[PDB]
């Protein structure tokens, strides 16, 4: 019920000033989490960083299930700004692992704009030199419905994931599967 | 950890085994091959009599068919959906010609989305780093099999 | 692997008992090394409390502390030492048949 | 079409570079007169169009005698082949074809 | 007795198994019968070269 | 009762053959049909006794009386019957067999000997009688027309492309055209035999006609040998005249939503004695009535639970 | 095509190629391998003489032993095609001679790949050839007594 103050701060400008919102963050859910097992690594979490890093995908995903949907609905759209203001990777890596953990859970991704927000990750972990999720999320939107622009971005990942191999097949679904003389010639 | 078996003859295995070893150097001294890493998984097979023998125990392997069962168990999805919808649309399945079991083979791939395994892989991957890696050794594993396979004629491969 | 396994429940082991889970093996990375000295006076006073909230159900959580809680008694020095003495008096009270 | 189908081409090119390699220990294999019993079901005349048939499949003169084919074409032949759905229904049910 | 009611039960059903007439397939054919299969199976009917037309009295009472 | 100048007969997989009326959508009778399918069924020339065949056994049905029973059957196969027929006089059968082997049955209890057995290298699909009651086509899964003639004991083997399995092969009752359909589609048209006399038996390559991209099924011709209609697995139907082999009416029962995806397809197809009306048995558990020239269906009838694969239409010769 | 005139000239291609650069794998091997070659190729002609096939068996067994111990490590083609020349043409007394002196020349730890194949045809009813097996099978033993 506290988050929204650790989360809604809004006045994260520096680099500094966003790993100190993300160590706050972390230590507030360890100390509201509805189990005694977290709250009693609260104390070690103020005398050591490190251990409540690694913390924040259980803590989250306790009080997150809590919280009603008017509740869980503002923390939604807070994480959306969070992961559309900076470029710094050991933020977005957090947050990364965040949505990776939830997806493994058998409640379901967490919701986000548009079917999880697989558009929205997919081109986050591009920047983050972190391709292998982010060719995951490219294939989810395969699935649904195919596009040039969809085909032209898997062959660029595989390209610089040493599959040279993988990209070539990308080619061939597009020679006999879709319209002829649509491939560009880049 | 090994498996004794009985009332088999395993000195056809031992031969095959051998056959692998040679595949293997094969694969091992090609500088296309070998940047690829492809290799052909052996187990041990001793021979103890015309129907007795004793096979190595591969560990951290399970079967196909009990990999697929545990999935659909978990997801309350019955074992056999795809053999109820035929004998559902035509009992006598067994006896319908060349040209009608096809119809109801193709009826029932299309009512049912094929992906068990596909999403099977991935929940059991600790992230996608290694998700990647294990898929790229089964897609270039299958297709060794499947070419060697061909040339010796291996049949029965439920 | 198997550590990494836990911090994605790759098991489907229900919340109830994954937070004692993921809590343990956090606690005892810090532990298992001595450049933190400083924070093993602190950790085992939070390892006792996980034992004495769960009760019956902290018997699978024994094979992981022990091997490195004993090695540690071994290895530290100083007025640690007789602090430990006590907290393991308190695990072994918790755990009554399993300490085998 | 990817990673699957170039990896054929691949081990294809190998077997049959090294035709001579593999062919010698199947021949040593057929020809066993103790081992050759479970085949059986002249005395030899049926391991002779045993190794023929391997020979053709190694030489691409097996889908057709009149011609020869080249890997990529033989590939292609194979994968339609096993795909087909003419061929998987009549598949036994134990072997499951539709999984 | 107990075998006495399967005698009269196997009876019921012998008479409602005497209404359908088998005809085997034996393996035998006119094989010696060469010249004689040129009018046996071999009839050979060209005939009704001329065409006739139709009314549509066919579907005129069906509706 | 088959005291009537129009029968229709339709069975499937609902283990029970419905006999309707071309009138009325009313059911006149159900006959039991266990442990079995039916592939194709004809009725004999006498109009007084149908044929259903179907998996090692031929069931053989009264039509003047009522009786729900295979008064005959005939054993000795060991595999499906492809399709069965009768001589214009109903001297003798012909059955094809999924066994490799056309053989002809004789209908008399007596010691004729008038069978003769053909055999071939494929399981065959379909059998076909020439209209002179002389020759007789066989064709089987290679793509190989065999054209076997009752008077000699050779046949001629005729393949236009190998790799492909025909499914169905008919002559118009005029003698003016031979058609046949493969797995891909492609129905193939040869002129027939024009030696009357001496059954020359010359073919020629006339037409090839690219449709049904799908399976096709089965092809027919009609009394008059006007019109061409060809089954296809797409759930449509076309067709084609004898003039210039042009699309005359196309027929399709799709319902153009995505959700259903192929929910039936289209076997079997008849005529009447005017070529005016077609009866068509699809794989929908219904039978459907259509006209050639407005397309929109005219009866409908549903009385099976299964899928239905085959259906036979026959009425009085003057129309 | 292998015909009855070609195979005299390739044999003689191959043959000046193995003195002119001795010690190549590729040589030997060629060369060994065509003479197994040419008494297939006599042996199907005369089914459909004795001191027709003499002449082609004992160079192939020859060169066959020169390629083994030319390649120590992937040997096991040429280590099995002498099986076969032994097993089916090893009764007459101008093989026997070659084949003694290859077995000793070439190194013992070279059949530990072929003990199944050895040891299916244990019980040959030739005397000639059946006791030459008995002696390097011994042999294995001396050296290596676990692996047979």
């Amino acid at each position: 019920i506290n988050l929204q103050k650790a989360w809604g701060a809004a006045r994260r400008v520096s680099k500094d000033d966003w790993l100190e919102w993300l160590r706050r963050l972390s230590l507030e859910l360890l100390k509201d989490s509805s189990s005694p097992s977290l709250r009693s690594c609260w104390a070690l979490a103020q005398a050591y960083n490190p251990m409540a890093r690694d913390l924040f995908n259980a803590a989250f995903v306790s009080c997150w299930s809590e919280l009603n949907e008017d509740q869980q609905d503002e923390l939604i759209r807070s994480i959306e700004l969070a992961l559309t203001s900076q470029d710094i990777a050991e933020v977005t890596q957090t947050l990364l692992n965040l949505a990776e953990f939830m997806e493994h859970s058998d409640k379901g991704p967490l919701p986000l704009r548009d079917d999880n927000g697989i558009v929205l990750l997919g081109e986050r972990a591009a920047k983050c030199r972190a391709y292998a999720k982010a060719l995951h999320y490219k294939e989810l939107e395969f699935q649904k419905g195919p596009t040039p622009a969809i085909l032209e971005s898997l062959i660029s990942i595989n390209n610089k994931l040493q599959q040279p191999e993988a990209a070539a097949g990308v080619l061939e679904y597009a020679m006999k599967h879709f319209g002829e003389l649509e491939i560009q010639a880049t | 950890v090994f498996l004794l078996k009985g009332h088999e003859d395993l000195r056809q295995d031992e031969r095959v085994m051998q056959l692998f070893g040679l595949v293997n150097t094969l694969l091992a001294n090609d500088p296309t091959s070998l940047r690829k890493n492809l290799s052909i998984q052996r187990y041990a097979v001793i021979p103890l009599s015309t129907n007795s023998g004793l096979i190595g125990w591969v560990p951290h392997c399970d079967t196909l068919h009990a990999l697929i069962r545990d999935y659909r168990e978990k997801k309350k999805i019955l074992l056999n959906i795809e053999h109820r919808i035929m004998l559902r649309m035509a009992p006598d399945y067994d006896h319908l010609t060349l040209m009608q079991k096809v119809e109801v083979f193709e009826h029932a791939v299309n009512n049912t989305a094929g992906d068990d395994l596909a999403k099977l892989l991935w929940l059991k991957s600790p992230s996608s780093e290694v998700w990647f890696d294990r898929r790229t050794n089964y897609t270039r594993s299958l297709a060794v099999m499947s070419m060697v396979g061909y040339i010796l004629g291996l049949g029965d491969r439920h | 692997y198997s550590t990494s396994e836990m911090l994605v429940n790759m098991g489907n082991l229900p919340l109830d008992e994954f937070y004692p889970a993921v809590s343990m093996v956090a606690l005892m990375r810090i532990f298992r090394d001595q450049s933190l000295s400083h924070h093993h006076t602190m950790v085992v006073q939070a390892i006792t409390f996980i034992f004495k909230s769960l009760g019956l159900k902290c018997v699978q959580f024994l094979p992981q502390v022990m091997p490195t809680f004993l090695n540690v008694i071994r290895v530290c020095d100083g007025a640690i030492r007789e602090f430990l003495f006590q907290q393991l008096g308190m695990l072994v009270s918790f755990v009554k048949s399993h300490i085998r | 079409d990817g990673n699957y189908r170039i990896t054929c081409h691949t081990v294809m090119e190998v077997l049959r570079e090294h035709k001579d390699s593999v062919m010698a220990v199947l021949e040593a294999f057929v020809y066993d007169p103790l081992l050759n019993w479970r085949l059986m079901d002249a005395l030899n005349k049926k391991a002779i169009q045993i190794i023929n048939r391997v020979r053709d499949k190694l030489t691409g003169r097996d889908f057709s005698h009149d011609d020869t084919l080249d890997v990529p074409t033989q590939v292609e032949l194979l994968i339609k082949q096993a795909t087909s759905h003419e061929n998987l229904c009549q598949c036994y049910i134990g072997w499951c074809p539709f999984w | 007795s107990n075998t006495a009611q399967r005698l009269e039960r196997l009876r019921k059903e012998r008479q409602n198994q005497i209404k359908c007439k088998n005809i085997q397939w034996k393996e035998r054919n006119s094989k010696q019968s060469a010249q004689e299969l040129k009018s046996l199976f071999e009839k050979k009917s060209l005939k009704e070269k001329p065409p006739i037309s139709g009314k549509q009295s066919i579907l005129s009472v069906r509706l | 009762v088959g005291s009537d100048p129009v029968i229709l007969a339709t069975a499937g997989y609902d283990h029970t053959v419905r006999f309707w009326q071309a009138h009325s959508g009313i059911c006149t009778r159900t006959v039991q049909h266990q442990d079995s399918q039916v592939n194709a069924l004809e009725v004999t020339p006498d109009r007084s006794m149908i044929a259903a065949a179907g998996y090692q056994h031929i069931r053989m049905y009264d039509l003047n009386s009522n009786n729900p029973n295979p008064i005959i059957s005939y054993d000795g196969v060991n595999k499906n019957i492809a399709s069965v027929g009768f001589h214009e006089d109903g001297r003798w059968m012909y059955t094809g067999g999924e066994d490799c082997t056309a053989r002809i049955w004789d209908l008399r209890s007596r010691n004729l000997q008038c069978q003769r057995i053909f055999q071939v290298n494929a399981p065959i699909n379909c059998v076909c009688l020439h209209p002179n009651q002389a020759e007789l086509i066989v064709g089987d899964q290679s793509g190989a027309i065999h054209i076997w003639d009752l008077k000699t004991d050779h046949n001629e083997q005729l393949i236009p492309e190998p790799e492909v399995s025909i499914t169905s092969a008919h002559i118009d009752p005029d003698a003016s055209y031979m058609a046949a359909v493969n797995s891909t589609g492609n129905c193939y048209v040869w002129n027939l035999t024009g030696g009357i006399g001496d059954e020359v038996t010359q073919l020629i390559p006339k037409t090839k006609i690219p449709a049904h991209t799908r399976y096709a099924l089965q092809c027919r011709f009609s009394p008059d040998s006007t019109l061409l209609a060809t089954c296809s697995a797409d759930q449509t139907c076309k067709i084609w005249r004898t003039s210039n082999f042009s699309l005359m009416t196309e027929l399709s029962i799709k319902s153009g939503n995505p959700g259903e995806s192929s929910r039936g397809w289209m076997w079997g197809c008849a005529f009447s004695g005017d070529s005016q009306y077609i009866v068509t048995a699809s794989s929908d558990n219904l039978a459907r009535l259509w006209c050639v020239e407005t397309g929109e269906i005219k009866r409908e009838y549903g009385g099976h639970q299964k899928a239905v694969v085959c259906l036979a239409f026959n009425d009085s010769v003057l129309g | 095509g292998i015909n009855e005139s070609t195979i005299p000239k390739v044999l003689q291609y191959y043959s000046a190629a193995t003195e002119h650069d001795r010690s190549w794998y590729k040589a030997w091997h060629a060369w060994a391998v065509m003479n197994f070659e040419a008494v297939l190729h006599y042996k199907h002609q005369n089914q459909a003489l004795s001191k027709t096939l003499l002449m082609y068996t004992v160079p192939a067994v020859q060169g066959f032993f020169r390629s083994i111990s030319l390649s120590r490590g992937n040997n096991l083609q040429d280590t099995l095609r002498v099986l076969t020349l032994w097993f089916d043409y090893g009764h007459w007394p101008d093989v026997n001679e070659a084949l003694v002196e290859g077995v000793k020349a070439i190194q013992i730890d070279t059949w530990l790949q072929v003990i199944p194949q050895l040891i299916a045809r244990i019980d040959t009813p030739r005397p000639l050839v059946g006791r030459l097996i008995h002696q390097l099978l011994t042999d294995i033993g001396r050296y290596h007594p676990q692996a047979l």
